[PDB]
């Protein structure tokens, strides 16, 4: 939902995770109101120890435990799997960006279409 | 008539893998299982006793060269540390069956010249040094070549015996006892020419041989570099045990 | 196709009739296939009383 | 029970052939820093003596050229005088060892027919079960 | 080893670890999977239009490959492609093993005597299976009814009372409706005459295509 | 093996060349004689010999043909040197020489294996339960080693014959000269290291004592000859070592002696 | 590795790249889209760097016969699952 | 399939009487097929466990045995349970196969011709 | 460690003959009458053994029991493997009559002690009865019966019950002596087996498994009349050879005799002369003689 | 140089006549190890793999009396049995049983679907008053009707196949009777440390179901009710609740 | 298959030795590597 | 393939689970892989193809019942005895067909006390001497190591010394 489609999430990979909601809304309305994930994608940010986009990435294990544990009734693992398939692209593409902005001092020199 | 001596010669070489025995049944096969055990079981405190022994041989070998290392006997060291060459000679005996007789020559003094002769031995028996003394650059002192001779010589086999091992590894491959038996000579020599390839770089660089001395944590950090590890003979549970009913052997059992 | 073989040529093949894998000996491919030369000697089974 | 005699009549040398190297041991084993014990000398002792003799037909199996060193064969025990078969391990059998050279090419067959008789084999072996045997000073 | 190959202690080889599995790593229990794996007849052709089937250049090299995807990307490496695919066997034979084509009933191939000619076979394996299909039309018609089972159902009975519509699940009569007597005419107690379901003349077809 | 000496050159040790000013050192050397039979097979290891041999056998690898000749028989080409394919008379003339057929008819009718237990080893209990009896005779055991342990007329309990370490000199060549010395160059000996073998530090006369494995090859020991004034020797085996340990000099130096001892038995 | 030798994929889903192109093509409008897709063309030069940065050498090394060839008895003592001797080729 | 037992009861007539002799079948089998005798650590797993008769597959024995611990899974056919998930399929094999389709093959003590060799 | 000994011949050879008799006595009293005690048990011996005139001499050792539980066994082979020790043999053949027998099927069974029992001859001892073996062999499988849980408890019930209502006699005692030990410590039946029947603590003899595997050639002598140590269980255990048969005594007591001091000696010199190196090499090469000649009796 | 190369071009249209040790390692010889030839040995039989993923008997000669018929074929009984763990948070062996009953339950098409947020808390194992039967029957020597197994009261193993467990097979035969329910606790503790109460758990006056969550009420509904339906099939196009076999409450 | 593969080692072999003989005859200085089996020395022959 | 429509159709082709069809390389030289060379692995054709398939694996690693003797690799090894030349009888074994009792000439002892009377031509029989050896030919360099211990060598500033020498 997140790879293959290739959206450009300018966010990024150190912003709290209640600015990954506009993305995985598109593909979650019909299930979650709007306003609704910002209270999901917040509950994560003030119970779980993850903040980032970065974290929720490198800790795809430690923060699931803690839904197991402290979540389950509110948050629906639904947002969870969404929240990490968002989080290992935002991730993954600030790597490929901060990447192309780092070969274009060595000189490749790309165009926008690339 | 030469080409069908050796049809019939290097048939003489094949080695085949034959079936167990059609006579074999679970009530014989058994029992030379309950010899063999009954065997280890027997040799091992006639082993264990031995081992046991070098434990207590090398304890006085290693505190008699230390101890002359106290004694200020240095150069003593560096002339008694080296290599004994010295083949005990023909004179030395192995025994036999039965003791020598008393006053016996060869038949009673029935004597052939024939079968008393000077013969050969199949092997050529060229060994890593003739490289050295019979080869070209004749080296004078030739038990004393130069260290950097060495640091050639042994890189000369590690680009050798990786490749006698490559060829060994797809060309003649065999498993099991003989396999690991196999390996583990050669991972031997892997790492004896690595303790070898690895004095002279602890030799002739003088930075590290001092941080290597340093700590353990390090050498057993570049001793897992070079490749030299700590052999594990594989322990024998020989105990009676009760094998789980999946490692029954993968042939039709006995009758 | 050199004469390896003095033997006439023989192979399994599924016998399509019977269903069941039995011997092919080679022949000419043209004559009658089911002479009165491919007519078997009788012989009691080791079934039967 | 060959074997037996012979398992039997290693240990009694792999005691004394390790007393005279434990010296060149503990020479190299002070700059190395490792350990010189029974877990050390054991893995010493099994790659001078035991060599499993690959099969003589591969041309790379003849020309194992690393336990004939001048300190091989000090180390190595009697083993494979008591008994052939220790011998069929460590070389091959003293057959297999003609046949297989002509195998590979490496002599005639009629260099092995003639040579590769019963009664030469027989001579011959004896001569390295004895350690009296030709030699080549000037090898080449 | 230290001995000079004489292996004689520990003789005895001590068997072997065994590879466990994880039972719950497995895949759930696939009905897809639960028919497929026993192997019959022939599935139907993957095709009422042929689209989507499967092509005949093709259908050698399939068997338990309808689930989605070698030892790397590809390079077929032009052998065992082509050293498989071509053997010198599997050449001027004439029967290809059975391999996804939905030729004739092969359950019935099997099961049928070999003496009668094939185009007469052919066309007796089908009147078994066509009565073997109206026998599986019948207990889906007599069991949705709630009916104990009846064969030769009568055609007034077949459309069941004008095929009732199925009142609009299929239930077992309770056991005081059931016994082994099925025909109808055994049922009640027509003319309880029998005659076999079709005639095999073991004579050969003597018209050969080629 | 005990291979010849192929090519390995010897080199041999040297006087050393720096004084390091030679302390209390003494260097002996601990003189034993190889077996002169095999270890006598235990009837457990008879009874893995019917295993063996019959395995060995059975999985042979020709399994039918007799021998190499009788394989080799079977195309009609022979091995042995004369050309016969029948092995029964290959093993009536095996070598096609004549006289040897003479030099053997002669011995199976003269020869009679020896005799593998010594009238020596027939130990006698009358003879007395005191301390160790003498045992002079190195045709003792033929099984087991004898090491040599002997006492001095001085206090009576028992050393390994040692002398001291001059001061130019190695501690081979000083083991070396040790027992040539003491027996006028009448022994042949062999010391299998270059270095000691074990070491023992004395507190009595401070001294420093390297022991040093030997093996006797011929030479009779004049121990009257010797260094420390023996008062008469013994070839004991390295299991009653333990006898003497009443009457022996060093606690320190009687399992010090154990423990570099072979055994042709490994059973203790 | 060269781009002149080409597979045919068919992956099996059409709704999964279908429900993606009317995305990928509908925020590519809005002007939404990042241009560093794996699907693009002109980029896919670029992409495998940016996660494998060394795969020149993971493709270029080559293996010295006896790691090819593991140890038949870690097959047999069950170390490596099973020994592939003939595929030693990285088609990447 | 070849289902048979290891000691079959068939009769014989000893002093011209009739008199039961415990028959070893075993010894019937390994005649028939020398290849279970000469076993290597792969037959077990072997394709065609004898090329004579690439037919057979299986033997299964049957005798009655009283020890407690029967046969361990490696020798005995799991003959309990439900053997699947979504439907026991042989009432859907069942379905395919015809009332007048073959069960049994009883041996013929007198044939009527040479041809009927067993009534099927 | 005993002082005690009665050695036969004059000498005393590198490995002789270690006679073994029942527990002689406890020495718990002093040294002296049970001197006695195993001075009448030789002059069972000190006949057969003289017209086995056996050129490496002969041994006898004493054995105390316990006073404890588990030191009735262990005790004894340290204290015969010493007697070993102090004689300066290792592999010694030895008889056995009695509690004598186990001791030797102790050491030739277990480890640490497998290399000083080179030979073991039973003269009328049973170390294994019918009814304690076709038990035991039970005990193992109901063992894991009952632990599985597939096995119906009318069969296993069935098992159990025909294994206490047929249950194990203690070993048949070959003398009067032990006949306390044989039923006090080695096999106090209400200690041996816990949980009645099913579990027998055989640690303290040895377990049966390890009496199937002691293949330290091993002979019984059995008198040709009524016996006890029935030959037909023998020779199932301890491998496919007949028991040389005394075919003159009548039963046991009767092997030492002067009817059969020669014979029970005459099959028991046939017994050491099959591990003696010494003769088994001239049986060799004087096999190797006759061998020879008859090639060189076919040379024409 | 033109016809050197051209022989040393005839030497590669030399024969090589190379005998060889044996056979070719990849291409004609194969190498077989014990990895290839094994019966599969499942780490944990709690699903009774066995009965659904069956196996062919590998061996030649399959022994398969009559009263192999009788026999009930439940797996071995495995040692260190959950049934008696103790659901704390910090038990190593409960951790593992934790996932492994998650695991087998996405298995199974339970967790994710059916249950979605199950909160694996406690020790469930509800035994089931079991007779290891074959059918459901009468007594055959007593002629009589077997009596009705009791309220089984302690677990054992025996009492381990016919437990509620993650996935198993029970005959149904067995279930005919009520269920007995041992479920162990741990959650509840008077503090994150149980300490600085002062008394108070005790002041809780229902220890035992002191807390809102301790009185528990065990439901069992069978989903498949006519048949066992597929998920794919079901999960979708169908809004059926469960047959509610069994409930009680204020446990 | 078997008998067909045997004998023609030997007459595969004879084409080698004779046309390398020769192939050594016409001052082609063959060494023992660059040839097809490398374990021949010809001056063996 | 023929299909239920074809206008001829044919019986029931074999279920492959019976014959198999053997992978083994095409005797085309273009689809025969690289490594392959032509097997001229000589042996005793073995008939039936239960024992023949069976080389084609390599089972030395595989469980098995027996123990693991190291079988089909020593021939067939017939002892012998050896009665040396100072009668010290031995026995080996030896694969061909050796007769028992072989006489023996040339032994070791024999061959040392020819060297020695040989030696004693030139006299040098008795000894050459350590301690006598005062002979101190040396010297002393820095980057030379000893070479007789090769696998186990160590480089240091060592002592050249000549070996011996020894005229036979």
């Amino acid at each position: 939902y997140y790879a293959e489609v290739g959206q450009a999430y300018e966010t990024p990979s150190h912003f709290p995770l209640s600015y990954t909601a506009p993305f995985i809304y598109q593909y979650t309305a019909q299930c979650w109101s709007r306003e609704d994930l910002q209270s999901y994608l917040e509950r994560i940010e003030q119970s779980s120890g993850l903040r980032t986009i970065a974290d929720a990435a490198s800790r795809r294990e430690a923060l699931y435990t803690w839904w197991h544990n402290a979540g389950m009734n509110v948050i629906p693992l639904g947002v969870l799997q969404h929240l990490e398939l968002v989080s290992r692209d935002i991730v993954a593409q600030n790597a490929r960006k901060s990447y192309r902005i780092e070969q274009h001092e060595r000189g490749i020199l790309r165009t926008p279409e690339m | 008539n030469e080409e069908k001596w050796a049809q019939a010669a290097m048939e003489y070489i094949h080695e085949k893998n034959h079936v167990n025995d059609a006579r074999k049944r679970q009530q014989d096969v058994d029992q030379e299982r309950s010899i063999a055990n009954a065997y280890d079981r027997y040799s091992a405190v006639s082993e264990a006793k031995f081992d046991e022994r070098l434990s207590r041989l090398i304890a006085r070998m290693s505190e008699a060269l230390e101890e002359m290392r106290n004694l200020g006997l240095e150069e003593a060291l560096e002339e008694a540390v080296l290599l004994n060459s010295e083949q005990p000679p023909g004179h030395y005996r192995r025994p036999s069956l039965t003791p020598p007789l008393a006053g016996y020559e060869p038949g009673f003094g029935l004597d052939v010249p024939q079968l008393r002769s000077q013969q050969a031995e199949y092997p050529p028996l060229r060994r890593p040094t003739d490289w050295l003394e019979f080869g070209e650059g004749g080296a004078d002192d030739f038990p004393y070549v130069d260290t950097h001779k060495i640091e050639d010589l042994t890189a000369k086999h590690e680009a050798q015996l990786e490749e006698q091992h490559g060829v060994l590894r797809e060309a003649a491959p065999l498993t099991g006892v003989e396999g690991e038996g196999w390996e583990a000579y050669v991972a031997l020599h892997r790492k004896a020419l690595a303790r070898q390839h690895l004095i002279m770089d602890l030799h002739n660089d003088p930075e590290l041989r001092d941080k290597y001395n340093a700590d353990e944590a390090f050498r057993a950090a570049e001793w897992e570099r070079r490749g030299m590890g700590a052999l594990s003979i594989e322990a024998p549970l020989e105990r009676d045990l009760e094998l789980h009913y999946a490692q029954v052997p993968a042939y039709e059992a006995f009758r | 196709r050199l004469d390896a073989t003095g033997r006439k040529l023989q192979k399994t093949m599924w016998d399509p009739v019977l269903q069941r894998y039995t011997l092919m000996k080679e022949t000419k491919v043209r004559g009658p296939f089911l002479t009165k030369s491919n007519i078997a000697r009788k012989v009691d089974f080791p079934v039967g009383a | 029970m060959n074997d037996i005699y012979a398992r039997r009549l290693a240990q009694t040398s792999m005691f004394h052939q390790l007393m005279r190297s434990h010296g060149t041991l503990w020479a190299a084993t002070q700059v190395t820093k490792e350990k010189l014990n029974l877990a050390f000398v054991k893995e010493e002792m099994m790659r001078v003596n035991g060599r499993r003799a690959m099969p003589l037909l591969i041309g790379a199996a003849a020309n194992e050229n690393l336990n004939d060193t001048h300190f091989t064969h000090l180390t190595e025990h009697c083993a494979w005088t008591e008994s052939a078969r220790a011998f069929a391990v460590q070389r091959q059998t003293p057959l297999t060892q003609h046949i297989a050279s002509m195998g590979r090419m490496a002599e005639t067959i009629t260099q092995a027919k003639t040579a590769s008789t019963s009664q030469l084999l027989f001579n011959e072996h004896l001569a390295r079960i004895d350690g009296i045997s030709e030699f080549e000073e000037e090898p080449f | 080893m230290l001995y000079g190959g004489s292996r004689v202690q520990y003789l005895v080889q001590p068997p072997f670890t065994l590879h466990k599995i994880r039972s719950e790593n497995l895949p759930p229990p696939s009905l897809y999977a639960e028919r497929h794996d026993l192997g019959l007849e022939m599935q139907l052709p993957r095709d009422m239009h042929v689209y989507n089937s499967i092509n005949m250049a093709i259908q050698r090299q399939v068997g338990g490959d309808s689930s989605t995807l070698g030892g790397h990307a590809d390079g077929f490496d032009m052998g065992a492609f082509f050293t498989e695919q071509h053997h010198p066997e599997r050449h001027h034979n004439s029967s290809l093993p059975y391999a996804k084509h939905d030729t004739n009933n092969v359950l019935a191939m099997r099961l049928f005597p070999v003496n009668v000619g094939v185009r007469a076979r052919t066309e007796a394996i089908r009147i078994r299976t066509d009565d073997c299909l109206q026998r599986l039309r019948d207990a889906d018609l007599c069991a949705k009814m709630r009916l104990p089972l009846e064969h030769p159902l009568p055609l007034s009975r077949r459309s069941q009372y004008a095929a009732i519509h199925r009142v609009r699940a299929a239930a077992h009569p309770p056991p005081s409706e059931l016994s082994i007597v099925t025909r109808p005419v055994d049922r009640l107690g027509a003319s309880q005459r029998w005659l076999p379901l079709q005639t095999l003349k073991p004579m050969g077809h003597n018209w050969s295509a080629a | 093996t005990f291979h010849s000496q192929h090519r390995t050159p010897i080199i041999p040790q040297v006087h050393v060349h720096d004084e390091p000013t030679a302390q209390r050192i003494h260097v002996g050397y601990y003189l034993h004689r190889h077996p002169v039979v095999k270890h006598s097979p235990h009837p457990l290891e008879t009874e893995m010999g019917y295993l063996l041999e019959r395995e060995q056998q059975r999985y042979s690898r020709h399994e039918s043909a007799e021998s190499a000749t009788a394989f080799f028989a079977s195309r009609g080409q022979t091995i042995d040197i004369l050309g016969r394919t029948d092995p029964n008379q290959i093993k009536g003339n095996f070598f096609g020489l004549e006289l040897y057929q003479d030099a053997m008819k002669v011995v199976m009718q003269r020869y009679t294996p020896e005799k593998r237990l010594t009238s020596a080893d027939l130990w006698q209990p009358n003879a007395l339960g005191d301390a160790p009896p003498p045992r002079h005779t190195l045709h003792r055991k033929l099984d087991d080693f004898l090491y040599l342990i002997v006492q001095e007329g001085a206090t009576g309990k028992w050393t390994i014959p040692h002398t001291a370490r001059k001061d130019d000199e190695s501690l081979r060549m000083t083991a070396d000269r040790a027992i040539s010395s003491q027996n006028s160059e009448g022994l042949d000996c062999y010391v299998w290291s270059n270095a000691p073998q074990a070491t023992v530090f004395l507190k009595d006369d401070n001294t420093r004592l390297f022991i040093y494995a030997a093996t006797y090859l011929a030479g009779r020991p004049q121990f009257a000859s010797f260094e420390p004034k023996p008062k008469d020797h013994a070839w004991v085996t390295r299991h009653e070592l333990l006898q003497y340990s009443d009457t022996f000099k060093s606690a320190e130096l009687l399992k010090a002696l154990l423990d570099i001892s072979a055994d042709g038995t490994f059973e203790a | 590795i060269n781009p002149s030798y080409k597979w045919l994929d068919v992956e099996p889903d059409i709704q999964k790249v279908y429900r993606s192109r009317c995305m990928r093509a509908a925020l590519q409008a809005r002007g939404k889209a990042s241009m560093m897709v794996a699907g693009n063309v002109h980029y896919r030069a670029e992409l495998d760097h940016v996660t494998e940065p060394h795969w020149r050498e993971r493709v270029m090394r080559v293996p010295k016969a006896t790691e090819r060839f593991q140890d038949p008895n870690y097959f047999t003592r069950g170390l490596v699952p099973s020994l592939r001797p003939l595929s030693r080729y990285s088609y990447e | 399939h070849l289902v048979a037992r290891e000691w079959i009861n068939v009769p014989e007539m000893k002093q011209g009487e009739l008199v039961e002799r415990n028959m070893h079948f075993w010894d019937t089998i390994y005649n028939v097929i020398p290849e279970l005798g000469l076993s290597y650590p792969g037959q077990k797993f072997q394709w065609v466990h004898s090329q004579e008769f690439y037919y057979l597959k299986k033997i299964i024995i049957t005798d009655h045995n009283m020890n407690l611990l029967g046969v361990t899974p490696m020798r005995k056919m799991l003959v309990w349970g439900p053997f699947s998930y979504y439907e026991q399929r042989l009432r859907r094999l069942s379905a395919l196969l015809h009332p007048d389709d073959p069960v049994l093959a009883l041996e013929d003590p007198n044939p009527a011709m040479e041809d009927k060799l067993h009534i099927t | 460690m005993p002082t005690t000994v009665l050695y036969h011949g004059d000498q005393l050879g590198p490995r002789p003959l270690v006679i073994l008799d029942h527990s002689v006595a406890r020495l718990e009293q002093s040294a002296t009458a049970v001197l006695d005690a195993c001075q009448e048990a030789a002059k069972r011996y000190e006949a057969m053994l003289s017209s086995l005139a056996w050129d490496h001499g002969a041994v006898f050792v004493p054995l105390q029991v316990s006073i404890g539980e588990i030191n009735v066994m262990e005790q004894s082979c340290r204290h015969v493997c010493a007697v070993l020790d102090a004689m300066d043999v290792q592999w010694s053949h030895v008889l056995a009559h009695s509690y004598g027998a186990l001791v030797a099927a102790r050491m030739a069974a277990s480890t640490a002690y497998p290399h000083r029992i080179g030979s073991l001859l039973l003269l009328d001892t049973p170390l294994v009865t019918e009814q304690l073996v076709r038990n035991t062999k039970q005990r193992e499988e109901i063992a894991k019966a009952k632990k599985d849980v597939n096995v119906p408890p009318a069969e296993l019930s069935f098992a159990i019950e025909s294994l206490r209502s047929a249950l194990e006699t203690t070993l048949p005692y070959p003398a009067a002596v032990d006949k306390s030990l044989y039923e006090d410590h080695l096999f106090s039946s209400a200690s041996v087996f816990r949980e009645k029947g099913l579990v027998r603590d055989e640690h303290r003899y040895v377990p049966v498994r390890h009496l199937a595997q002691v293949h330290h050639p091993l002979q019984l002598l059995v008198p040709v009349k009524q016996p006890i140590t029935d030959v037909a269980i023998h020779r199932e255990f301890f491998g496919l050879r007949r028991p040389a048969v005394i075919k003159t005594a009548d039963n046991h007591e009767d092997l030492f005799s002067a009817k059969c001091a020669d014979e029970v000696a005459d099959v028991v010199r046939a017994w050491m002369q099959r591990f003696e190196p010494d003769v088994v090499m001239k049986r060799r090469f004087e096999k190797a003689a006759k061998e020879m000649v008859q090639l060189m009796g076919s040379s024409a | 140089q033109r016809e050197r190369d051209r022989k040393a071009r005839q030497i590669e249209k030399l024969p090589r006549p190379e005998a060889l040790h044996d056979f070719q390692y990849p291409y004609e010889k194969t190498i077989l190890s014990d990895s290839m030839f094994e019966y599969p040995v499942y780490e944990t039989e709690l699903d009774t793999p066995q009965l659904f993923n069956l196996t062919p008997p590998p061996d030649f000669f399959i022994y398969w009396n009559a009263t192999d018929f009788d026999r009930t074929a439940y797996p071995p009984v495995p040692e260190d049995d959950h049934r008696v763990l103790v659901p704390s948070s910090q038990s190593p062996r409960w951790i593992e049983h934790r996932a492994r009953l998650l695991q087998y339950l996405r298995k199974h098409e339970i967790m994710p679907h059916y249950v979605p947020h199950i909160h694996a808390n406690v020790n469930l194992s509800v035994v089931f008053p079991g007779q290891y039967n074959t059918r459901a029957r009468l007594t055959d020597e007593n002629g009589d009707k077997i009596p009705p197994p009791p309220a089984q009261t302690k677990m054992t193993p025996r009492n381990f196949w016919f437990t509620a467990h993650c996935g198993n097979y029970m005959e149904l035969t067995d279930v005919q009777q009520p269920p007995s329910v041992f479920f162990f606790e741990e959650a509840p503790a008077a503090a994150s440390a149980a300490s600085d109460a002062g008394e108070a758990g005790d002041a809780a006056n229902k220890q035992s179901s002191h807390a809102a969550v301790n009185y528990y009420t065990f439901v069992m509904l069978s989903p498949d009710y006519p048949y066992r339906v597929p998920l794919l099939q079901d999960r979708h196009k169908a809004d059926r609740g469960f047959f509610l076999n069994y409930m009680v409450a204020n446990l | 298959h078997f008998k067909k593969v045997q004998d023609t080692f030997w007459s595969n072999r004879k084409v080698l030795v004779n046309r390398i003989k020769s192939m050594h005859n016409q001052g082609t200085l063959q060494s023992a590597k660059d040839l097809p089996i490398k374990t021949i020395n010809i001056k063996a022959f | 393939v023929l299909n239920k429509w074809a206008a001829v159709t044919k019986s029931a082709p074999p279920a492959a689970g019976l014959r198999p069809l053997a992978r083994t390389v095409s005797p085309n030289p273009k689809l025969r892989p690289a490594d392959y060379k032509v097997p001229y692995v000589l042996r005793t054709f073995i008939k039936d193809r239960h024992s023949s398939e069976m080389q084609h694996i390599e089972n030395r690693g595989m469980y098995r019942e027996e123990l693991a003797i190291e079988r089909s690799r020593f021939p067939r090894m017939q002892k012998t005895l050896t009665i040396q030349t100072d009668g010290s009888l031995n026995e080996r074994e030896f694969e061909f067909a050796v007769p028992p009792v072989v006489m023996l000439f040339q032994d070791r002892l024999s061959a040392h006390r020819q060297r020695q009377v040989a030696l004693a031509k030139i006299g040098k029989l008795k000894r050459v001497k350590s301690w006598e050896t005062s002979v101190r030919g040396k010297e002393s360099l820095n980057p030379v190591c000893n070479a007789l211990v090769f696998p186990y060598c160590v480089p240091k500033k060592m002592l050249v010394r000549p070996r011996i020498v020894d005229p036979l």
